[PDB]
């Protein structure tokens, strides 16, 4: 029987702009998408604990 | 070498740092692409 | 449209380089001499 | 994938086209990612429960 | 302050007892490199648009230019060079 | 190899062709953000209800 899972965290300026600047200045245009995200995984990876 | 930098390689630009590899690479070959398009190796084209 | 205030910008120049007087773009009375930010928003009053 | 971009790379795109331009690709692609990052925690959030 | 990070992050000013992921760490580069191939002759780009005569529409001209190095600045600088239009690259970043 | 006078000559000509001819501009500069009360249009007032 399974209990828990491997836990990860994922971030969005290596992950969606990489390496780049002027990909972090135009990201946060958007809004609070990479905070809905991050708290997410965060929110799973203490439910698994 | 061995200090992350901006590199502007004939187009590539991007940050990383730049170290002497191991690789065998055979001379048809210029640029070593990882898994999904990542610049993983690259090759000057000054002293080769 | 309602706005802040207007502005007048007077100055000469030629047919040839009438396109790089805008936001985001390179010459030789541009880079210089004469330069406007990426945001600019404004019009050209070009009579004969 | 280059989401029906030019490139897969965002730092050519910033170098070859005008930020006019430019930014057209660059939001093609950042709402690719966004939603490749939306559904990857939403599957696993069905995954965790 | 790293703990005035958190107080930004969650929004709130009275942070309560836990742990909190506020941002990222990345080493940002100091220099600056640029590497370019050691040519430094120019090619005929001149004598392909300056040239006497023409070639028709059909069987048209190729000229096979490579191994040089170009500089289009020279080009669209001219007085009768009145349009230019490209496709999948801008104008003014043609030189990099 | 590099020596003239920094400020040079427009060499007016009228025999010119159209695409290199003197042609005096005026531009305007004009924010478009929320805007205090100074330009405004021929727009008439209503009485407030
Ligand atoms: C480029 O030219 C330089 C001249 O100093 C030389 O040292 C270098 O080996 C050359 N690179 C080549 C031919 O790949």
């Amino acid at each position: 029987l399974p209990v828990s899972m491997t836990k990860t965290s994922v971030d969005c300026t290596m992950y969606i702009c990489g390496d780049s600047t002027e990909c972090s200045n135009l990201l946060l245009q958007y809004g609070s998408f990479c905070t809905q995200l991050k708290r997410a995984l965060t929110g799973i990876a203490v439910e698994q604990d | 070498k061995n200090k992350c930098v901006n590199f502007n390689f004939n187009g590539l630009k991007g940050t990383g740092v730049l170290t002497e590899s191991n690789k065998k690479f055979l001379p048809f070959q210029q640029f070593g692409r990882d898994i999904a398009d990542t610049t993983d190796a690259v090759r000057d084209p000054q002293t080769l | 449209l309602c706005f802040t205030n207007v502005y007048a910008d007077s100055f000469v120049i030629r047919g040839d380089e009438v396109r790089q007087i805008a936001p985001g773009q390179t010459g030789n009375i541009a880079d210089y001499n004469y330069k406007l930010p990426d945001d600019f928003t404004g019009c050209v009053i070009a009579w004969n | 994938s280059k989401f029906g971009a030019i490139s897969s790379v965002l730092n050519d795109i910033f170098s070859r086209l005008d930020p006019p331009e430019a930014e057209v690709q660059i939001d093609r692609l950042i709402t690719g990612r966004l939603q490749s990052l939306q559904t990857y925690v939403t599957q696993q959030l069905i995954r965790a429960a | 302050d790293p703990l005035s990070e958190t107080k930004c992050t969650l929004k709130s000013f009275t942070v309560e007892k836990g742990i909190y992921q506020t941002s990222n760490f990345r080493v940002q580069p100091t220099e600056s490199i640029v590497r370019f191939p050691n040519i430094t002759n120019l090619c005929p780009f001149d004598e392909v648009f300056n040239a006497t005569r023409f070639a028709s529409v059909y069987a048209w001209n190729r000229k096979r230019i490579s191994n040089c190095v170009a500089d289009y600045s020279v080009l669209y600088n001219l007085a009768p060079f009145f349009t230019f239009k490209c496709y999948g690259v801008s104008p003014t970043k043609l030189n990099d | 190899f590099n020596c003239y006078f920094p400020l040079r000559s427009y060499s007016f000509r009228p025999t010119y062709g159209v695409g290199h001819q003197p042609y005096r501009v005026v531009v305007l500069s004009f924010e478009l953000l929320h805007a205090p009360a100074t330009v405004c249009g021929p727009k008439k007032s209503t009485n407030l209800v």
